[PDB]
């Protein structure tokens, strides 16, 4: 049923980029701050080189569909994979989102963040979403630890290491056993490994969840061993304090049991956008109207969002 | 610390 991918991956010379700094390491390798400067384009592109250590051809084999799966992906909330470089490690090259993790930026920021920028944050993801959902896609790990800040206005999906394509014909994924997060997993998830747009509905309501309580653990306390049976006694994560009811409501159509009953990502985008123009009535937060939030040579930087191929 | 052991 399909139509033919022709997106471009595109191969790049280690001589290409410069290597500022070191974010993080692990055994996983090591994340590098960077410039990407293309070959005589008298252009800088503020990148993130993450490129690992002891390789197994497992390992290797599909770090590369994560790249497969960001070189094939074009959305404005969505984190595009700018390039690889096959390096005796091989090189994965991203757009450089400064701000990190918008999990660890609630919690940093719970004090600075007014409803406008909760609001919009769930629209965009939203809309983030709804754009892998066109390309027939199932991100299987949404989470406030896989969402990232661009800008404090600006955030982009990301983690599609567990991202799979959905034939025509297909409307399920019937997966296979491993470790998986089951706090943010749907109901049908977790018993029968089956997964769908749906069930990213279910992970995109918990996701919401931990940013209106500024980055609180979901069950926290709990143990997961049965998050499942709980869920089938008909309870759900509590009513965060700055949430109206109207928000709320929201966040629970997403946990309905039956798939077909929640919410689809192009109607999360309206209602949220809906909420959004008139922020202070559905999100109560004290001090919220006086609320505000915002290296290196930066003479011919450009952003990679400028930058087209 | 949160991926866990599906049965």
């Amino acid at each position: 049923g399909e139509a033919p991918n022709q997106a471009l991956l595109r191969i790049l010379k280690e001589t290409e980029f410069k290597k500022i700094k070191v974010l993080g390491s692990g055994a996983f390798g090591t994340v590098y701050k960077g410039l990407w400067i293309p070959e005589g384009e008298k252009v800088k592109i503020p990148v993130a080189i993450k490129e690992l250590r002891a390789t197994s051809p497992k390992a290797n084999k599909e770090i590369l569909d994560e790249a497969y799966v960001m070189a094939s992906v074009d959305n404005p909330h969505v984190c595009r994979l700018l390039g690889i470089c096959l390096t005796s490690t091989v090189q994965l090259i991203t757009q450089l989102m400064p701000f990190g993790c918008l999990l660890d930026y609630v919690r940093e920021h719970k004090d600075n963040i007014g409803s406008q920028y909760l609001l919009n944050w769930c629209v965009q993801i939203a809309k983030g979403m709804n754009y892998l959902e066109d390309r027939r896609l199932v991100h299987r790990d949404l989470a406030a630890r896989n969402v990232l800040v661009k800008t404090p206005q600006h955030v982009k999906i990301t983690d599609f290491g567990r991202a799979k394509l959905l034939g025509a014909e297909e409307k399920e994924y019937h997966a296979e056993g491993g470790k998986v997060p089951i706090k943010w997993m749907a109901l049908e998830s977790i018993l029968h490994r089956i997964y769908t747009h749906q069930s990213d509905v279910w992970s995109y309501g918990v996701t919401v969840w931990e940013l209106m309580t500024f980055g609180s653990k979901p069950y926290d306390g709990i143990p997961a061993s049965e998050i499942s049976s709980i869920l089938e006694k008909g309870e759900r994560l509590p009513q965060p304090p700055i949430c109206t009811i109207d928000v709320y409501m929201i966040m629970v159509k997403c946990w309905m049991i039956d798939a077909d009953s929640r919410p689809k990502f192009r109607e999360l985008i309206i209602e949220f956008s809906k909420m959004a123009r008139d922020p202070q009535r559905y999100l109560v937060i004290q001090g919220d109207e006086r609320m505000h939030l915002p290296d290196e040579d930066m003479d011919d930087v450009v952003d990679a969002d400028e930058y087209l191929i | 610390t949160h991926y866990y052991l599906l049965p």
